[PDB]
DNA sequence: GCTCCCAGCTCCCTGCTGGCTCCGAGTGGGTTCCGCCGCTCTCAA
DNA sequence: TTGAGAGCGGCCCGGAGCCAGCAGGGAGCTGGGAGC
């Protein structure tokens, strides 16, 4: 069988280098100089280089001797490594969108209303204008009075209004977007984006329980995790025996008084002591401020290292003097 | 030939049962070159829209189906050369499937992707 | 990379690419290695 | 005619020659240099 | 409506170990035939 030779493309262009190639063999199959190579494949994840099937570099130099697509290329080829065939051709596997071009690239549009036409679909987005002040860009509110007052490219109809190429917007711009142009699966807005507009997290030395099944009212270390069933490794008291159990069987429960450290939410980056687990509520005395905190058996996690006391941002420590006005 | 080759990149669309990857354009003056008598696929476009598939995952410039190994995994060892779509995405009426089996032309889909 | 064997899993594009990452730490360790160019940035300077 | 000292063989192993990294004395002061290309939308004609 | 610009977004010998290639004893291995 012909073998596969590596033959490297202009980045981005390996189907138009195909494609070009093709119509070449199509055109001068018929006279003295046909093309000896039998197909070229081009992986739609493979970009760089392509695979011409052929018998001989000689072959493949004078199939690749067309546009200068192949030039990098055409000074060596590579051969396909044997058992690669069968790895060459397989193929692996009221919304909110995000856009695509554009200064609102990578930000959350609410999907408002979906035109039956299937080519555009209106979008409400927060505008990142300066108001056409500094341009002659931040997320903010729209304000309709402030690019009134400035004036320019600005039609006013009340709370609807026009501005800067026919950008709508009403009470936050209002505007039809392509449907190519944007992303309408695998977006998951956060809460911060619904006010505008599960999850399973287990780590090594983190103690679970057992709150259903034969195995229940049973206290193990996490040793292993995985994706959705974990299959734990439970090291369960008085049992040796490492048991296997998914994430949803097991709960993030702590033993009475020892330091928890807050994964996420509100009161995210603080460390402190329980005072009492309830069911779903434990409250915590946190160390460096002595504040009772409620969170849930999820939101919690152990470790040895206690709070730094500085602020995110590493401007300001907790208990400094700071200017509240001159 | 060059009526089996498409002419541009417009409106790709793959049929389900030789996996004949051409435009809607010649799909229009002709229909299929290859199971045309077996499928009427000239003459209407609500009937090719359920006889062809829009989603096609690779292509192969096939021309010696004789001699190709590739041709050999794909089952067009016996199909004339062309364009055909290495994967599939679709199904037949079951109404034109129990035609063609009737006819003695039983439906093998081309879905060969890896479904998870 | 990590994206890749995750779920390209192309095998070639990986050895490739894993073998420019060991070239690129090789390059961390010392820009000065006789069987291998030298890396270098857009003003020209061989990297420290 | 089969061991056995011997001969030949046959690996066997220690004993000779070539490509190769890597260094290379003590302070002022001056001049130059730090992307380029692609790319998509706003305003002007 | 179209053309370009402005700004975002992405891409000259030293020495000396040192390996590797080759070359010559050298005892095992088994024939060889000398001896009984």
């Amino acid at each position: 069988d012909p073998n596969l030779w590596t033959v490297k493309c202009k980045i981005g262009e390996e189907r138009a280098t195909a494609i070009s190639l093709m119509r070449k063999f199509i055109a001068y199959q018929f006279t003295d100089t046909p093309l000896q190579i039998k197909s070229v494949v081009a992986p739609e994840h493979v970009k760089g280089y392509i695979y011409v099937e052929a018998y001989k570099q000689t072959h493949v130099k004078q199939a690749i001797e067309g546009v200068g697509n192949l030039r990098l290329g055409y000074w060596n080829q590579q051969m396909v490594p044997i058992k690669e065939m069968t790895d060459v051709l397989k193929v692996v596997k009221k919304s909110w969108v995000r856009l695509k071009r554009g200064i609102y690239k990578d930000d959350i549009a609410q999907v408002d209303y979906v035109e039956p036409s299937q080519n555009t679909i209106s979008l409400k987005m927060i505008p990142r204008i300066d108001y056409d002040r500094i341009k002659a860009p931040p997320q903010r509110l729209f304000d309709a009075e402030k690019i009134r007052s400035l004036g320019g490219d600005v039609a006013s109809d009340g709370d609807f209004l026009i501005f800067e190429g026919n950008r709508y917007s009403r009470k936050f711009l209002f505007k039809s977007f392509a449907m190519s142009a944007v992303i309408t699966e695998g977006v998951k807005p956060t809460l911060s984006e619904l006010e505008k507009f599960r999850e399973h997290n287990f780590q090594p030395g983190d103690n679970v329980e057992v709150c259903e099944g034969e195995l229940i009212n049973l206290q193990g270390k996490i040793l292993s995790v995985d994706g959705n069933k974990i299959t734990i490794m439970p090291k369960h008291e008085d049992l040796k025996d490492m048991l296997e159990f998914p994430a949803q069987e097991l709960r993030k429960y702590f033993k009475m008084g020892d330091h928890v450290k807050v994964i996420a939410g509100r009161f995210e980056g603080d460390t402190g002591l329980i005072v009492r687990v309830e069911e779903n509520f434990v409250i915590l005395f946190s160390d460096l401020t002595m504040h009772e905190l409620k969170v849930l058996p999820r939101d919690l996690q152990l470790c040895s290292e206690t709070a730094s006391g500085v602020d995110v941002g590493g401007q300001h420590e907790w208990g400094e003097l700071v200017q509240l006005d001159p | 030939a060059l009526e089996t080759v498409p002419k541009d990149l417009r409106h790709l669309r793959a049929c389900l049962l030789c996996s004949l990857v051409k435009t809607i354009d010649q799909f229009e003056y002709d229909g299929c070159d290859n199971c045309d008598a077996y499928l009427q696929m000239k003459g209407n476009r609500e009937m090719v829209y359920d006889c062809t598939s829009s989603s096609f995952d690779g292509i192969i410039a096939m021309m010696s189906p004789e001699d190709s190994w590739v041709s050999k995994w794909q089952r067009v060892s016996n199909f004339k050369p062309g364009v055909y779509a290495v994967s599939v995405t679709g199904r037949l009426p079951q109404g034109i499937v129990r035609e063609l089996k009737s006819r003695g032309v039983a439906y093998k889909s081309r879905d060969t992707a890896i479904k998870t | 990379l990590r994206r890749n064997e995750q779920n390209g899993a192309a095998a070639h594009v990986i050895a490739e690419d894993v073998k420019l990452l060991q070239f690129h730490v090789a390059t961390m360790v010392d820009n000065e290695l006789p069987g291998l160019p030298r890396a270098m940035q857009k003003s020209g300077r061989p990297l420290k």
